[PDB]
């Protein structure tokens, strides 16, 4: 009846059209918005530098979530106030839903002076709600590392709101860092979350000072192509520069060795 | 040139090309015959008889060639038909030629003629030959060719010491030792097209243009180029360089002929096909069939049965186009043979080159050709290796091969002929036509040209295949009929920015003028016909003018809207760009600028970058054939880098072609093949011009971006590959897993050798791999950071090199980018270029820069040192900014009070009223308010102040004040400069001496002359080092101490170089003031300091007598602008700025007189004519003359210069170093006088020009340093001086002046010009020969001492006001200590390793005798310490010369190669030969022109000059010899110093005259008088009257002149005398007593005109006898008529020795005298 063989397949791998559609991510750093009604006045206000967060913008990806731990410290003499000083950017890979950071947390010299705020990261859709995942990993972090106290830790979400990027960030509560520690459900909508886990942070952005990066040592951030390589007991150390795109070269060795090879 | 047309480019163009048949008809020669075949259609033409001579053609035998070019012709016995008729035109005159010649008869050796008659014009008497002078540039079409003739031209003129290479320098040296370039035209094109100040087009004096018929060629445009350039060029400078033309019999060469300036009647041969070496035969196949594959067989069936013909008779080159075709045709026609059994005809004999055949293709090792070559058959390409190449022709030449297919590169690069030549189809593949196209003219014509062998055959037999259609144009070309025309019409725009680039053109009538010695434009009078134009036209414009420049019109349009010209339709005007300046010099059409000028953010993709690459307009004839898309899209599918567009565009095959290349996959379409060499080869200048455009924009993302797909190109390799691959040598096997064991490369650095071989499980690869780790190149960096302001921050980059050097890898040199990178890693900073040459490749390398900064400090900066070759190769350095202490912002100035200005009479005096009431009334407001202070007290005063401020006047107050307190009180003042020092004693000699009679004095820089004027003079003016010689002395000398007035100014030069001078003698006069009971009074003077307190205070000054105003209070207001200029690249940037120069005069002073500062002295003449050019073509001519016609001769037409008087002539001079004395001082004048409006000064004169002016241009903020090689920024320092002359202060009611600098550059100037001046000290750097000092006169006896004097410097307030730019990181007291200690520590420890000091235990420092040498004649504690290495006890005049050259003093004054030579020449013509010079030391430099001064040798007009500075030391360092061969006890070498101190003085040698030192004395006086025997000054001095005009008579004033010499020629009595000769013991006190008297009075100082400083006699008495060679005892005095001197020695035990008393001078010679002891020992 039909004759076969008719057309042959031709592959289209899905990393090309999220590459050419990651090199205009720069066009959302000239309209990033914040949520602002919120219900406000009060915790502490993290003060997020602009060329950091243009940066952390740039080098992200449309899906695959990315994440960078806070550092500052306060204004000399208002300590209600949190300056964000640094973004360090760890090995790490991550989905549509949540990002996969080591066990170890940034040790270096030049943060020992500063204090821990938390860790931003971007997502696909904006959200009404704070991310359950979120308020797990934060939880989980929280459990391992007393340098992360509830009141002082955030968690910033960069979404990604056509042409733009909205911030909103909150924080978590005592009931959210207890089930936050308990949950192994990675679903959707897990047994006890509930929009009492959490609360809204006022965030300001800021030209006044800069903040930097702080990227590893060897190494780099980018695991989504070497996931293989990636362990939640992976050790790392840091060093001071800017970090690299999402698909720069060294992100994706294989797709050059590869290709070069007959 | 209103009313005129744009013309449609394209449509004059001609299609075709090469392939372009200007002739309708075709005529060909007798007995030709068409014969009709099946399916194609054959020509024969029967070969031309060479129709035998008529008149004169004799031979030439090499023996009648002139004898310097016979050499050449060495293996030669007699010149052919046509080199002997071309040889006296080609080697007895400089006519340029045009010779067309059939290939083969011997055009060769006619350029080999020319090329020894311009070799012969610099052959010097030693029998080599001056490399300098001259340089030839020979241009080939072919790169296959070029080689050739670089071994041919290499070999035939080796015995003349000539060298010849081809391209070895567009890799970067290039071209110099390098006489003879042989090049294609587009080499030479692009490397004339960025000229620089070069060492090139200069010394080309002949240019030879090999196969100039390439005219007719899509390449010809290029050699249009080049022509019109050199012709144009010639006219510009007239400096005459020689063309020579070698064309093919083609017509139209009598157009080529007026196209290379030919004279018909002098220059030009044309010879017929008939002088070919063998006659040709010719044979032309036309095939009518159009299928494609039947003519395919067709093909290969007419060449079969035309093998035939030949086969067994004569070997057959078959030539077809490609490295595919070579071998396919050779076995398509070996097994048709086998088919018919047809091969015993080529073999099949048992012959004697049958088993050479085959025993010769087992050491083959070519799998191909030894399939063919046991079989008679062979093939030759360039895909095939050397030996295998030269195995084909090894073969062929002994005739064995019989079949031989190639392709056209054996045919330019060899000398292979042979009897039958087959052409097998004339279609090749252009990728850059896109499409199949004919073969061009060039090739047919060399393929063709090798048929028949020139010694065995009697005729040669060329068949040619092709298209029926074509027959006519190859009987065209190859029998004389094919005209050249010119393919210039296409290429016009790009060739007119490539001469708006150069400057060559500035408007629309330069370019006419420059198309019209283009070979279109003699074409296009010729033929208007051809070119578009209609003789009805053509008479309505006889010489086209309407023509060419409705072309220029065109291409200027094109230009401006691609944004590569900005044209000014109304004038004309071209102004350029930086983007027209890289598609110029990096070769881009300028349709593919506008391209990247559009595409190109800072936020661009690596896949937009791809993408954009892809879009240049030379791929636009490339497309996407349907039988590619398959293989296409299987790689667009796997790809690294993606492709947004579809496969149906050609841009998307374009990219994937590129990212194949450097993945290296082989493809299979052959149309690809050829399409990605194409992309390729263009993608590394098309590369590296997209790196030039984002790198000089800041963009430092897109910059690293750009710059590794560079190198990922060239490397073919991406980054992610190991770089270990890099070693091309090391196995491509071991890479392999190392890159897939996934870990960093960095960590092998930090592992042994057997640790790589276990981690890539290679043990057998041990120190292999860990050889190349620490071979690949890799930098460390640590940085001083330098805080000058809270806004601006100096950095120190020290780069040391942390690899080993190896030069099979690494080369000459290793080239790095430094680029300084923000906070985001988003705009580059600062960026320079950095080059490790081999020679200090284990070397510390030091780098300073400027960088800004703003306060809210931020976080950090980056520094990255990545390599301009090699992938993954970079070193970040973060430059962190957390620990960085700025300096606190500078205070408020002082305000200027309003008051009333104050009256000359203020100082109630009449003869000092009597100063200045004549030149003004009131003083100016500053002068105001200091005056009570300075005029009405004695404390210590500094004012700063703007320059032009009166601040000079102001240190006069302080003057009269001592002349009224004390009658014979004494003023030292000081300025940095000595041009600044020699403007001041004219002004205060007549106001001091001359009015009011005091005493003026200018120390001179000897010793003993200054010493006096202390004394004698109430004024004393000096320069820094000049005052530091006489100021050591203080302890001393009464006339430093007694000073009552100590005035400094510009003591804002202490920041500068020699600053570190001027902090100590101050310092030491605030410390003299200290011991004595009467303070020294002290006033500063400066430019606006922002540090203004510091300054006082290290001074002495109080806050009241501080005056520190900043710019804004400057009398007559200063109109400041800065105009930022974007070119990056020097002489682009300088002719930016000529039209904006002469707009900036006609703006802001077209009235009053205008000063332009400019970098260097050519730039003076240069501009001069730019701006007068400019005046005429704004008919303003003759504006800048506000005098006249006739009043200024009377000043013209005294100067050497001819440039100088035209220029004068139309209203602008110029000033430079150059010029001499009187020059200078005329054109002064004419611009005081208002008589010229514009002057224009070097950089070098900015500081002794006494001019001032209304406005100041300054053209450019840098110079070209000829040490280093490299450019340098204008010191600050220089620039106030530059604006100070913008003020004139009762002529003008402002002064103004414009700044034109490089963009990066002026937020600098704005910062440091609107605001004052931040000063720092440097003496931490130059601690070494002041403390020396100090540890003689024992002001510092310990490392206590060295502290406590540090604590009196500039030096010590400042480290606590900034510390950070001392390296302190605290200002603690400790922390001041531990640094001053480490300082005292370090400066000690290396001053008594010199053998300097002496320190004992630690603490207690002494002077030992080499310290106090070096500190009492002002030498570097490192010079004396190389003399005594150097000097011994057997030293004469030829070791002193040689190690006094090699000395600290002279070391850092330029080396300049444009007399390698004359220095190598006179190296032949001193009497004293060096031990294996080599003429590249600054050292070496001064050695041979210490021996030319010796031996009266004019040698250049400002080489004489730097002698004078020379001179200027050679007697301390004489003297401090003299000082270490006496202190040793050596006798010899001590006196042959004393006698080169008066050898040096009087420019004589010891075996010279005595008389030669007379004035007005003739040359050859020394044997003249030898007639008489008579040669002593003694006699010349007492003889009588009517005679003693002795021998010669030479007028009334001239023995005059001898009759003062005479006078005060030292006639010196001499008693000595023993004292106690008969109580000696064997070693008691011992006293000789020697007295010396003037027969005379005196007359002033030593006579000694070939001198410049005015000596004064030393003279020594020396004791010791020359048997023992010792001296035993000397003093040193200086007689002045009567003086006795005493030696106090010891006795050397018993014995009857006896000494020998020598009594020298310093200056004159003939003077010694000797007697000898009477002496007795007990
Ligand atoms: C040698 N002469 C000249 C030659 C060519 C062109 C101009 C001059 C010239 O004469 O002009 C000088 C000065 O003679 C004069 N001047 C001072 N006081 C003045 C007053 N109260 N009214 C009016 N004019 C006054 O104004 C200029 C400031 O020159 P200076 O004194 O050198 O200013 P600076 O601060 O730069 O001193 P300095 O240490 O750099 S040399
Ligand atoms: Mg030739
Ligand atoms: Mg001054």
């Amino acid at each position: 009846p039909l004759g076969s063989m008719t057309q042959t397949f031709s592959s289209k791998t899905e990393w090309r059209v999220r590459a050419i559609s990651a090199a205009n991510l720069h066009l959302r750093t000239n309209h990033i918005y914040v949520s602002s009604d919120d219900i406000k006045e009060t915790g502490y206000t993290y003060i997020l530098p602009k060329n950091v967060l243009k940066k952390f913008i740039c080098i992200s990806d449309l899906r695959a979530q990315i994440a960078g731990y806070l550092y500052g410290v306060s204004p000399p003499d208002n300590p209600q106030v949190k300056e964000i000083r640094c973004i360090v950017m760890v090995p790490q890979w991550g989905t549509h839903q949540t990002v996969h950071l080591p066990g170890q947390l940034p040790q270096h010299e030049y943060l020992k002076e500063m204090e821990p705020l938390g860790w931003i990261h971007t997502q696909p859709n904006e959200s009404p709600q704070l991310s359950p995942q979120d308020v797990t990993t934060h939880a989980k972090i929280m459990a391992d590392n007393p340098s992360w106290d509830g009141e002082k830790t955030i968690i910033i979400t960069c979404s990604f709101t056509p042409g733009s990027c909205t911030l909103t960030a909150y924080k978590l509560t005592p009931s959210g860092y207890e089930w936050g520690r308990q949950n192994t459900d990675k679903g959707n909508n897990p047994k006890g979350y509930l929009p009492s886990h959490y609360e809204r942070v006022q965030m300001l952005l800021s030209d006044r000072f800069l903040g930097f990066f702080m990227v590893p040592a060897q190494s780099s951030w980018n695991y989504n192509f070497m996931g293989v390589r990636h362990d939640p007991n992976m050790k790392y150390e840091l060093q001071l520069a800017n970090p690299k795109e999402f698909y720069h070269e060294v992100h994706r060795p294989s797709h050059f060795l590869n290709f070069a090879l007959l | 040139l209103a009313p005129r047309q744009v013309l449609d480019l394209e449509d004059l163009v001609f299609t075709q090309g090469s392939h372009f048949m200007a002739n309708k008809r075709c005529q060909l020669p007798d007995g030709s015959f068409r014969r009709q075949r099946k399916g194609y259609e054959e020509v024969h033409v029967p070969a031309l008889k060479p129709k035998p001579f008529g008149s004169e053609e004799q031979l030439l035998p090499v023996e009648k060639l002139p004898k310097y070019a016979q050499a050449g012709f060495e293996g030669f016995k007699t010149l052919n038909r046509i080199q002997s008729k071309l040889y006296r035109a080609a080697l007895e005159t400089d006519e340029n030629l045009l010779l067309c010649a059939p290939t083969g008869a011997g055009k060769t050796n006619v350029a080999l003629m020319c090329m020894l008659r311009e070799i012969g014009k610099h052959i010097n008497m030693d029998g080599t030959i001056n490399v300098d002078d001259f340089k030839i540039i020979y241009i080939a079409p072919m790169r296959s060719l070029v080689q050739e003739m670089v071994g041919s031209f290499g070999k035939r003129l080796a015995t003349y010491g000539i060298t010849v290479a081809e391209l070895t320098g567009d890799h970067q040296e290039e071209i110099s030792a390098t006489q003879i370039i042989v090049c294609t035209p587009e080499k030479w094109d692009i490397i004339t097209r960025k000229g620089g100040e070069r060492t090139y087009t200069q010394l080309v004096r002949l240019i030879i243009l090999d196969e100039i018929h390439l005219l007719h060629d899509d390449r010809g445009p290029v050699l249009e180029a080049l022509v019109a350039r050199a012709i144009r060029n010639i006219e510009m400078t007239q400096e005459d360089v020689r063309l020579i033309g070698l064309s093919a019999t083609l017509p139209n060469y009598e157009d080529v002929a007026t196209f290379l300036r030919v004279d018909p009647a002098k220059g030009l041969f044309y010879f017929d096909n008939s002088f070919r070496p063998v006659p040709l035969e010719q044979t032309y196949v036309g095939i009518t069939e159009k299928k494609a594959i039947k003519r395919f067989q067709i093909m290969n069936e007419i060449v079969y049965e035309k093998i035939m013909e030949h086969a067994g008779k004569n070997q057959v080159l078959v030539f077809v186009h490609s490295r595919k075709e070579t071998g396919k045709t050779a076995r398509a026609i070996r097994d048709m043979c086998l088919e018919k059994d047809t091969l015993g005809l080529f073999l099949r004999e048992g012959s004697a080159s049958t088993e050479v055949l085959r025993t010769e293709a087992e050491q083959c090792k070519n799998l191909e050709l030894k399939d063919l070559l046991p079989y008679g058959f062979a093939i030759h390409h360039a895909g095939m290796t050397r030996v295998d190449r030269t195995l084909v022709e090894d073969l062929f030449a002994d005739k064995h091969i019989q079949v031989l297919v190639s392709t056209a590169t054996l045919a330019w690069g060899v000398n292979l002929p042979a009897h039958t030549v087959i052409i097998k189809g004339t279609q090749v593949y252009s990728p850059e036509k896109g499409r199949w196209t004919e073969l061009g003219a060039l090739d047919i014509l060399q393929m063709l040209g090798r048929a028949g062998r020139p010694q065995y055959d009697t005729k040669g037999e060329g068949i040619l295949i092709t298209s029926h259609g074509e027959l006519q144009y190859y009987l065209s070309l190859l029998n004389q009929q094919l005209p050249i025309e010119s393919q210039m019409v296409s290429k016009l725009p790009d060739m007119l920015n490539a001469e708006i680039v150069l400057g060559n053109v500035q408007n629309a009538k330069d370019a006419v003028n420059w198309l019209g010695y283009a070979y279109l434009y003699i074409r296009m009078l010729r033929s208007p016909t051809l070119y578009g134009i209609s003789h009805d036209d053509l008479k309505g414009d006889p010489l086209l003018d309407q023509r060419r420049l409705d072309l220029v019109h065109t291409a200027a349009l094109m230009l401006d809207k691609n944004n590569l010209v900005k044209y000014d339709k109304k004038t004309g005007n071209f102004q350029v760009t930086e983007l027209g300046r890289i598609a110029s010099h990096y070769y881009i059409t300028n349709d593919t600028v506008q391209t990247y000028n559009q595409l190109l953010k800072p936020t661009l993709s690596e896949i937009e970058l791809f993408r954009v690459f892809s879009l240049s307009s030379e791929f636009k004839n490339i497309t996407v054939r349907e039988e590619e898309k398959l293989e296409l899209q299987k790689l667009l599918e796997r790809v690294p880098i993606p492709v947004k567009e579809s496969i149906e565009e050609p841009s998307a095959k374009i990219n994937v072609l590129l990212q194949a290349f450097i993945s290296q996959l082989k493809l299979e379409g052959f149309a690809l093949m050829a399409d990605m060499v194409y992309v390729t080869q263009s993608a590394g200048r098309l590369m590296r011009a997209i790196f030039e455009i984002v790198l000089n924009r800041g963009w430092a993302q897109l910059t690293d971006k750009t710059l590794n797909l560079c190198k990922m190109i060239d490397k073919r390799m991406w980054q992610s590959m190991c770089p270990l691959r890099q070693f091309r040598k090391l196995p491509e096997e071991v890479v392999k897993k190392i890159e897939k064991k996934n870990f960093p490369f960095e960590r092998l650095y930090d592992l042994n050798h057997n640790e790589i071989g276990e981690l890539i499980r290679m043990p057998k690869m041990g120190k292999t791999i860990h050889k190349y780790v620490h071979l690949f190149p890799k930098l460390e960096l640590s940085v001083h950071l330098q805080p000058i302001t809270r806004s601006t921050l100096k950095v120190e980059l020290t780069i040391t090199p942390d690899f080993q050097w190896d030069e099979k890898v690494h080369g000459s040199s290793e080239a790095f980018w430094i680029l300084v990178e923000d906070v985001d890693s988003e705009v580059i900073l600062h960026h320079e270029y950095f080059l490790l040459k081999a020679k200090y490749a284990q070397d510390e390398h030091l780098i300073t820069f400027f960088v800004p900064v703003f306060e809210p400090l931020p976080p950090q900066y980056f520094i990255r040192v990545v390599s301009d070759r090699w992938l993954s190769c970079e070193t970040q350095l973060p430059v962190s900014f957390r620990h960085l202490i700025l300096p606190e912002k500078y205070p408020p100035p002082t305000e200027l009070l309003d008051l009333q200005p104050l009256p000359v009479s203020a100082l109630r005096n009449s003869a000092f009223e009597s100063l200045y009431q004549d030149k003004f009334p009131f003083f100016n407001p500053i002068q105001t308010q200091v005056f009570n202070t300075v005029y009405n007290s004695d404390d210590n005063v500094f004012v700063g102040a703007p320059t032009g401020s009166g601040k000079t006047i102001c240190a006069e107050f302080a003057i009269l004040r001592m002349l009224l307190q004390s009658s014979e009180g004494r003023c030292v003042y000081i300025t940095p400069m000595e041009a600044l020092a020699e403007q001041v004693y004219m002004d205060w000699y007549e106001k001091f001496q001359d009015r009011l009679n005091k005493k003026v004095v200018l120390l001179t820089g000897e010793t003993s002359t200054d010493l006096k004027l202390l004394g004698k003079g109430n004024i004393i003016i000096s320069t820094p080092e000049k005052w530091d010689i006489l100021s050591r002395r203080w302890k001393q000398r009464k006339n430093v101490q007694n000073i009552n007035l100590f005035v400094v100014d510009e003591v804002h030069l202490i920041g500068g170089e020699n600053g570190p001078v001027l902090e100590v003698i101050c310092s030491r006069m605030r410390y003299i003031s200290s011991q004595i009971e009467r303070p020294i009074r002290i006033v500063a003077l400066s430019s606006s300091l922002s540090n203004a307190k510091d300054v006082a205070h290290w001074l002495g000054c109080s806050a009241t007598s501080t005056f520190n105003f900043h710019p804004n209070v400057r009398p007559v207001p200063l109109e400041l602008h800065i105009q930022g200029f974007n070119i990056s690249h020097t002489q682009t940037r300088l002719l930016s700025m000529a039209k904006p120069v002469y707009h900036a005069i006609t703006k802001h002073s077209p009235k009053k007189p205008v000063i332009v500062f400019v970098p260097s002295r050519k730039q003076t003449r240069l501009t001069a004519i730019d701006i007068l050019t400019t005046c005429a073509a704004d008919i303003q001519r003759q504006r800048f003359l506000h005098c006249t016609e006739k009043d200024l001769i009377p000043y013209l037409e005294k100067l050497s210069d001819s440039t100088l008087k035209e220029t004068l002539l139309n209203g602008v001079g110029y000033l430079h170093e150059g010029l001499s004395p009187m020059e200078r001082r005329l054109v002064e004048q004419l611009f005081s006088s208002g008589a010229i409006q514009v002057v224009v000064a070097s950089r070098s004169l900015c500081w002794g020009m006494n001019v001032a002016a209304h406005l100041v241009i300054i053209m450019d903020t840098q110079y070209y340093n000829g040490k280093i090689h490299a450019y340098v920024d204008y010191p600050i320092y220089d620039v106030l001086q530059m604006v100070g002359h913008a003020n004139r202060p009762l002529q003008d009611d402002e002064g103004r002046c414009v700044i034109m600098c490089q963009g990066s550059k002026k937020d600098f100037f704005k910062k440091f010009l609107y605001e004052p001046l931040p000063v720092e000290s440097h003496l931490d750097h130059c601690m070494h020969d002041h403390f020396n000092a100090e540890i003689v006169t024992k002001t510092i006896e310990n490392k206590q001492d060295a502290v406590d004097y540090l604590t009196w410097t500039f030096l010590y307030r400042r480290m606590t006001q900034n510390p950070n730019y001392y390296n302190l990181q605290g200002i603690s007291h400790r922390h001041l200590s531990d640094h001053l200690s480490e300082l005292v520590e370090q400066t000690l420890s290396d001053l008594e390793q010199s053998k300097c000091i002496s320190i004992e235990d630690e603490m207690d420092v002494a002077p030992l005798n080499l310290g106090m040498i070096a500190a009492y004649y002002y030498i570097n504690y490192t010079t004396i310490e190389l003399f005594s290495m150097s000097l011994n006890a057997k030293t004469k005049v030829r070791g002193l010369i040689e190690i006094i050259s090699n000395a600290a003093e002279y070391e850092n004054i330029p080396i300049r190669h444009h007399e390698d030579n004359l220095l190598r020449q006179l190296a032949q013509k001193v009497p004293h030969k060096l031990n294996n010079p080599k003429f590249n030391d600054p050292h070496v430099k001064t050695n041979l022109l210490l021996q030319a001064h010796l031996s009266r040798m004019q040698l250049s007009a400002e080489l004489q000059s730097d002698t004078e500075e020379i001179l200027s030391k050679a007697i301390r360092l004489i003297q401090a010899c003299v000082d270490v061969l006496s202190s040793n006890g050596w006798l010899s070498p001590a006196l042959a110093a004393m006698e080169l101190a008066q050898m040096v003085t009087q420019a004589m040698w010891s075996k010279d005259s005595y008389l030669k030192q007379l004035p007005h004395f003739t040359s050859e006086h020394i044997k003249r008088c030898t007639d008489k025997g008579v040669e002593s000054v003694f006699d010349i001095m007492e003889m009588e009257d009517e005679e003693r005009n002795a021998l010669l008579q030479l007028t009334d004033s001239q023995i005059a002149d001898v009759a003062r010499f005479c006078n005060r020629y030292p006639n010196i009595e001499l008693s000595y005398e023993v004292v106690d000769k008969d109580s000696i013991r064997s070693g008691g006190p011992v006293v000789v007593l020697v007295q010396l008297e003037r027969e005379e009075e005196v007359t002033g100082p030593v006579i000694a005109p070939l001198f410049p400083q005015k000596r004064e006699e030393g003279w020594w008495v020396v004791i010791g006898d020359a048997k023992s060679n010792s001296l035993i005892s000397i003093k040193r005095l200086t007689l002045q008529q009567k003086a006795k001197v005493k030696l106090d020695f010891v006795a050397p035990a018993t014995g009857a020795h006896n000494y020998t008393l020598y009594f020298m001078s310093d200056a004159y010679m003939g003077c010694d005298q000797e007697y000898k002891f009477s002496v007795d020992v007990k």
